[PDB]
RNA sequence: CCGCACAAGCGGUGGAGCAUGUGGUUUAAUUCGAUGCAACGCGAAGAACCUUACCUGGUCUUGACAUCCACGGAAGUUUUCAGAGAUGAGAAUGUGCCUUCGGGAACCGUGAGACAGGUGCUGCAUGGCUGUCGUCAGCUCGUGUUGUGAAAUGUUGGGUUAAGUCCCGCAACGAGCGCAACCCUUAUCCUUUGUUGCCAGCGGUCCGGCCGGGAACUCAAAGGAGACUGCCAGUGAUAAACUGGAGGAAGGUGGGGAUGACGUCAAGUCAUCAUGGCCCUUACGACCAGGGCUACACACGUGCUACAAUGGCGCAUACAAAGAGAAGCGACCUCGCGAGAGCAAGCGGACCUCAUAAAGUGCGUCGUAGUCCGGAUUGGAGUCUGCAACUCGACUCCAUGAAGUCGGAAUCGCUAGUAAUCGUGGAUCAGAAUGCCACGGUGAAUACGUUCCCGG
């Protein structure tokens, strides 16, 4: 991506004046408006090495987890991932997520059994009403657990969108050493960041920018 | 031509069946006012046919079964109500509005272990 | 009461020890267990003691008490107030 | 509290008798007493044949009694001269040419029966009740239960008083009549005196009645 | 009724009078559901006041009700640690229901020697503002305003 | 009225009348009155001394009135007098028929005590 | 010349298998069957108390439903009545046939 | 319960048995319409002769698993315990417990 | 926040009488146990004998019953004598059967003890079981992370729910016991099968679905299909959820049952049984008759019936349900005032019988009273059951005609087919039902609410 390529899409927007983050001080272009601004001098050459070691991972079969809870953006980190046929969380990322593997393992069991089962059949041996629960039990597991049923193991890397909103998942990712790559708003921490991207994490098209281009980079690892 | 019916009731079953053309209604081989040492039995079977206005333009031959004159006389108007349906069904609905395909289920309850009724509970004193 | 098809009810061998009154006349009163069966013309103007549940009370026969039963006058409880 | 007995309340639903034979009042408490007689003959007789399951039903006019156990060849010992005159015995006890069959299980740790009963011999073996009840647990479980559970009543150890103990172990829901729940009720008999047991095995939920 | 407000199951009119209140009438004076002795009772009454009222007996009902219809009634409880008698309205259902218990009891408690007499007797009364039912109105109309101190 | 049970019963249905004499009860009313042939509800008022001597008769073939009272007290008396289990209890004012000694007894018993 | 058989059981499943192989053993000779017609089944109903000592309140409440069936055969051949003659059923059936 | 009681009540039932034609014979005498009145009259005495446990009455329904004699199941003579234990095994065939 | 928690209702209790329990009191004995909830028309679903464990008396001691060892005898039957019987003494009758004839089985008796025997105590030695909190919604676990760790998180908060019911926020998530639901039962309809069930159409018919016939209908009883806030709008985090409507036999877990997470209470029971300890053993064992278990200065509970004209009485007449049955139900006939009796069909029963619903209604009568209310209580004479109705059964008839003329304080119970009434049956039972488990008839009133009581 190349910083015109960012600025239109709106990169360098930023929180307000009155909430940043102190690490964040050498990623920040300056101050408009009361409204903090980033710098894509630092935004651009950054998510480029990111996207060389994600080239790189994808490139070694690599099991990506795209991360994001935004209500906006969830269809489009979801699209993003199936996109380039890896893993997501586009809802609320659950505590010990990674930590807990072994109960998501069993929730992804019980997910896998319940579909199986209503192809299989006997939902007409079950009540109607117990048939119907039973539908409904499997919508949630799949609104859960979508993103994640086929990931099999523990991720290779993580993609994350307004890295504050996810600390919980950046935690844990850094409990097990799994890296994080994260697009850090003014507003964020960026310790727990082994490649950080600084920029917006709202608006819809810098997103979608983002997820686009790390998609196609996926892809491009992926074909060799 | 013939429309017949089956109202229930708490205990009673009446088969019905309608022959147009009057309005005599021969039940169990009685004549209602015949049929029932009560007044108000005869006048809530009365009731339905009252509603849709068509006394002597259909006879009936129906047949009741079990159970108390109350019992009987709801189950008679309930099988009323379905062969007035089953010779209508424009006024199925007007019966459903008019309330009258309703196949009351109040019955009694079973008599439960330790107490003195159904329901009732033993005069126990408290204090 | 309990019938008239089957008459009164009396022992066997209380009839045996009444026609040994019979046979004898005033002797010494008899005893029985059997409260039960029925006084008869024959037994009057004797006494038989009949035992109470552990002792035998000695009622003398009359007219007026025949056809009726020994253990309407043979007690079992007793009473003395509070 | 008082709770309800688990294989009563599923009869039918997913149990079947332990006797099938139809009756009349009249030829009906001779029938099951009689019944009742065989059956505690063979229990007495039977504390070595691993018996699980004795039922009995009266045909038109024959009876025929049937054996799940674990002690098949021995059951028989040889030729079925054991269960030979057993026959015998029984035909003279019930007044019927008798009709024995025996067919064993081979999951004797996958019933409630068999295993409570080992579990009350190595109580008279004064094995220690709480590791007993786990070698128990955890091989009918790993064997492929779905869930057991146990308990044993009075005096543990020899105590001055009764403890009582429950364990729990996979999974043994008893509230849904679609499951099947096996159970057994067992005793021991130590110089202290007597040691109740009672085991629950979930097996898994069967779809069809009986089918 | 800690979560729901239950109250009485919805009447029917009478198909023999085609009114309501009659109904609901019969069923306070009903006892296990003597229905027939019940109506024979009210009905032979409201006749000889629709001859001792002039016609109108239908409507000499109401001329009883508004006579004797409460418009006050008392409900006290413990919200701050005893009981006070305080008046207040209420909906028109309930003094339905405590002017029809009113002429029940005042025909019961009267006898007049048989049933049939004794309602004949106060459903009059109720509907020329004397006797007893209006009376016991007075009572409930009377003594409310004294105890208007405060609620 | 003035009929050989010496009572003057209301003037009312004959049975009314009939059953208030003592030793008369209904089945003895209406008896008598089967043999005078009148109507159950006729009074004693309208009619006239032509029946009432014949009933006075049907009355007089049993025994009633005193006479009757004598022989329940007699048939008591010498009862209690032989000593017999029903006498002694008569004597002692007992429910001689078989009933509960301990409470609700106090049609014989009588009275309430503490 | 009718031919009646009443079968009463507990559970009407097996009643219902013996009647299938009633009604079959009578087209093998061409039986000339009238139905099964269940009739009205017996429900025998008993409350006993759980408790040894001192509980009245404590009840429980079993019932025995005997299932009833009927077949009737107006025309029984020979090769009718053999096959109730050679007839082959479970214990728990109870047969009554009869002319 | 007590053996002894056990035990009796077999002997009255014995007892009662081999006295069962004499005691239907003596029954129609003495019940017999328009007997000698002297047939009948020795009849009922020698009735009154018979060993008393002839009689059905001195019998009492006794629990045959247990020996329990209230509780008796006149369809089962069990113990009001025992018919429940027969239901929860699964005895009685057929059986289960009502819910109407 | 909650529950008929109160409230609001509805009918009671507490007055009367009677039944029925308990404790007193008494007994020779009034057998034991049950003891606020969670004893008290208790265990008992049914004590004249039996039951009975209890009194009194009568007796027995390897014994009523169990096993073992001898000795003997077939086993049996039937009768006498005495006893009150238990029992003792007999007399007759049979003296067999399988036998490898040697024995053996069935059993019977005697001895011998090895033993039996216990409802002896100990539910604070226990098993098993049951009552209670409470079908209250809770109770917990795995893993995670949080802290070095006691621990925590979930289980929290905001909503919502019958509900730890649900959802969302969320270092929690996920499971388990629960809750729910799957069960049974009940409400609509469909398929199947239609006799002993049905009679719509038909003809016949003495008019009786009766008789041909009919398979429809009704039921029958197996299948089914159904109700999901599925619909629509209203809401409401757009969330759950909620309001209302439609549809619909049915609507918001349709109706009802079964199902009791934990635990709590040395809860109850060693007199169901089982069982540790002790425990007597010629007896704390056993066997028999009689008694008692039924007493009554009393007390206390639980019920039934009443105090009346919505009633009483007479006459007339309609409508049920669910059951039960062959040492059984038992019609029919006749008789008997009835209780009944005789006669005897039928039926192991969709077939016969019980079994002929009451309240209801129609008509007349009473005309308000200690009454034609009320009926206890006593009299007389039966009836029936069983050996046997004194102690104490049920029941008819005649006669009597207590109290009671609506019951202080206090208090109970009830949310719909409920209450409240009217009858029906069943279990137990020779017989002995106001009780209890059931069944239908009739069919109400009330909820402002949660501030109060009670409890959670
Ligand atoms: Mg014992
Ligand atoms: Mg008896
Ligand atoms: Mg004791
Ligand atoms: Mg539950
Ligand atoms: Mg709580
Ligand atoms: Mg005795
Ligand atoms: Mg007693
Ligand atoms: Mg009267
Ligand atoms: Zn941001």
């Amino acid at each position: 991506v190349s910083m015109r390529d960012m600025l239109k899409a709106g990169v360098h927007f930023g929180h307000q004046t009155r909430y940043w983050n102190p690490k964040m001080k050498p990623f920040i272009f300056g101050a408009r408006n009361k409204v903090h601004i980033i710098n894509l001098e630092k935004t651009v050459p950054m998510f480029n090495e990111a996207l060389a070691e994600l080239n790189k991972i994808a490139s070694r079969k690599g099991k990506i987890l795209f991360v994001g809870t935004k209500r906006a953006a969830s269809e489009a980190v979801k699209d993003a991932a199936l996109s380039c046929d890896q893993f997501f969380v586009n809802h609320r990322w659950l505590g010990g997520m990674l930590t807990n593997w072994k109960t998501v393992r069993q929730s992804i069991k019980r997910l896998k059994d319940l579909e199986t089962q209503s192809q299989d059949g006997t939902f007409d041996k079950l009540t109607k009403k117990e048939a119907l629960m039973r539908t409904r039990e499997l919508e949630k597991l799949e609104n859960s657990l979508g993103g994640i049923k086929d990931m099999g193991g523990l991720p290779d890397a993580l993609f994350v969108i307004d890295a504050d909103h996810e600390h919980i998942a950046i935690k844990e990712a850094n409990n097990l050493g799994i890296p994080v790559f994260a697009i850090v708003d003014t507003n964020s921490d960026p310790d727990g960041v082994d490649f950080v991207i600084p920029g917006n994490d709202d608006a819809i098209r810098a997103v979608t920018l983002y997820l686009g281009a790390v998609a196609a980079t996926v892809r491009e690892g992926r074909s060799q | 031509n013939q429309y017949y019916g089956t109202g229930r009731r708490k205990s009673s079953a009446a088969r019905v069946f309608i022959k147009p053309g009057n309005g005599k209604i021969v039940i169990n081989q009685r004549s209602l006012e015949q049929y029932f040492g009560r007044e108000t039995a005869r006048m809530v079977v009365r009731q339905p046919l009252e509603l849709v206005d068509m006394v002597e333009k259909l006879d009936l031959y129906i047949t009741v079964k079990g159970g108390g004159i109350s019992g009987q006389a709801g189950a008679i108007r309930h099988g009323i109500t379905r062969a007035l349906m089953e010779y209508d069904e424009s006024l199925r609905s007007e019966l459903r509005k008019a309330g009258f395909v309703t196949r009351d289920a109040r019955q009694v309850e079973r008599k439960k272990v330790g107490l003195r009724k159904a329901r009732r509970r033993p005069q126990f004193s408290k204090r | 009461p309990r019938s008239l098809k089957k008459g009164p009810f009396i022992d066997l061998h209380l009839l045996k020890k009444v026609e040994k009154a019979v046979e004898s006349g005033d002797k010494k009163p008899l005893r029985t267990w059997s409260r039960r069966s029925t006084i008869f013309p024959n037994m009057i103007g004797l006494t038989i003691a009949v035992h109470n549940g552990r002792q035998h009370v000695p009622v003398f026969v009359t007219d007026e008490m025949v056809g009726h039963k020994l253990g309407e006058f043979a007690p079992t409880r007793t009473y003395r107030g509070h | 509290g008082q709770k309800v007995h688990p294989n009563g309340i599923r009869l039918g639903i997913v149990k079947p008798w332990n006797s099938t034979w139809f009756a009349n009042t009249k030829e009906f408490a001779d029938n099951l007493d009689s019944d009742f007689k065989v059956r505690q003959y063979l229990t007495k007789e039977l504390a070595k044949a691993s018996v699980s399951r004795i039922v009995i039903e009266r045909p038109a006019k024959s009876i025929r009694v049937t054996i799940h156990t674990a002690r098949p060849g021995i059951v028989i010992g040889k030729k079925g001269e054991d269960v030979e005159k057993l026959r015998k015995v029984v035909a003279d006890i019930a007044g019927v040419p008798a009709q024995i069959n025996i067919a064993e299980v081979r999951k004797p740790e996958l019933d409630a029966k068999l295993v409570a009963d080992s579990i009350t011999s190595q109580l008279e073996r004064r094995v220690m009740f709480r590791r007993a009840m786990k070698r128990a647990v955890q091989n009918a479980m790993r064997l492929g239960a779905k869930g057991i559970k146990v308990e044993v009543s009075g005096r543990l150890g020899g105590a001055e008083i009764a403890r009582t103990e429950w364990y729990r172990e996979g999974r043994v829901p008893l509230h849904t009549l679609r499951a099947d729940i096996d159970y057994n009720t067992s005793e021991a008999h130590t110089t202290y005196g007597v040691i109740g047991v009672k085991v629950w095995i979930f097996k898994g939920e069967i779809l069809g009645g009986m089918a | 009724p800690r979560r729901r407000v239950i109250g009485q199951r919805k009447i029917l009119p009478d198909p023999k009078f085609g009114s309501e209140l009659l109904a609901k009438f019969v069923n306070i004076l009903m006892v296990d559901g003597k229905k027939s002795t019940a109506e024979s009772i009210v009905y032979s009454a409201l006749e000889t006041l629709a001859q001792r009222s002039g016609k109108s007996e239908l409507e000499a009902f109401e001329v009883a009700l508004e006579n004797v219809r409460p418009t006050v009634e008392v409900k006290s409880r413990r919200v701050g640690g005893s009981t006070y008698q305080v008046p207040v309205e209420v909906r028109p259902v309930r003094r339905n229901a405590l002017a029809m218990r009113w002429i029940v009891e005042a025909a019961r408690k009267r006898g007049d020697k048989s049933m049939a007499l004794r309602l004949a007797n106060e459903l009059s009364d109720a509907a020329e503002n004397k006797g007893t039912a209006v009376k016991k109105r007075e009572d409930v109309h009377r003594m409310a305003e004294a105890n208007k101190a405060f609620a | 009225a003035r009929i050989a049970g010496i009572n003057i019963p209301d003037h009312k249905h004959a049975v009314i009348a009939l059953t208030s004499i003592y030793g008369v009860g209904k089945t003895r009313s209406k008896a008598i009155l089967a043999a005078a042939g009148i109507a159950e509800d006729v009074k004693i008022s309208e009619l006239s001394e032509g029946q009432i001597d014949t009933l006075r008769d049907e009355v007089a073939k049993f025994v009633v009135e005193g006479d009757l009272r004598r022989e329940i007290s007699m048939s008591i008396k010498r009862l209690m007098d032989l000593g017999c289990y029903r006498g002694l209890r008569h004597r002692r004012g007992l429910p001689v028929r078989g009933q509960r000694t301990k409470t609700n007894a106090r049609t014989r018993k009588g009275p309430r005590k503490p | 010349q009718r031919i009646r058989i009443r079968l009463k059981a507990f559970d009407h499943r097996l009643i219902d298998q013996a009647t299938a192989e009633i009604v079959e053993t009578a087209k093998r000779t061409g039986a000339q069957v009238r139905g099964p017609i269940p009739l009205p089944t017996r429900k025998e109903r008993f409350t006993v108390l759980i408790s040894p000592h001192v509980n009245k309140d404590a009840r429980d409440q079993y019932e025995i439903r005997t299932h009833l069936r009927l077949v009737d055969i107006v025309e029984p051949t020979e090769k009718t009545v053999d096959a109730l003659m050679r007839l082959d059923l479970a214990a728990g059936v109870d047969v009554q046939i009869s002319l | 319960a007590k053996q002894s009681m056990k035990a009796r009540e077999v002997k009255r039932v014995a007892l009662a048995d081999k006295y069962f034609a004499k005691r239907a014979e003596l029954k129609a005498i003495i019940s017999d319409v328009n007997a000698s009145d002297e047939d009948r009259w020795n009849a009922v005495l020698k009735l009154q002769t018979l060993p008393r446990d002839s009689s059905p009455s001195r019998q009492r329904n006794r629990c045959r698993q247990t020996g329990r004699p209230h509780g008796f199941l006149r369809k089962f003579g069990l113990s009001r315990i025992k018919v429940r234990e027969a239901a929860m095994r699964g005895e009685i065939p057929g059986l289960k417990k009502a819910s109407w």
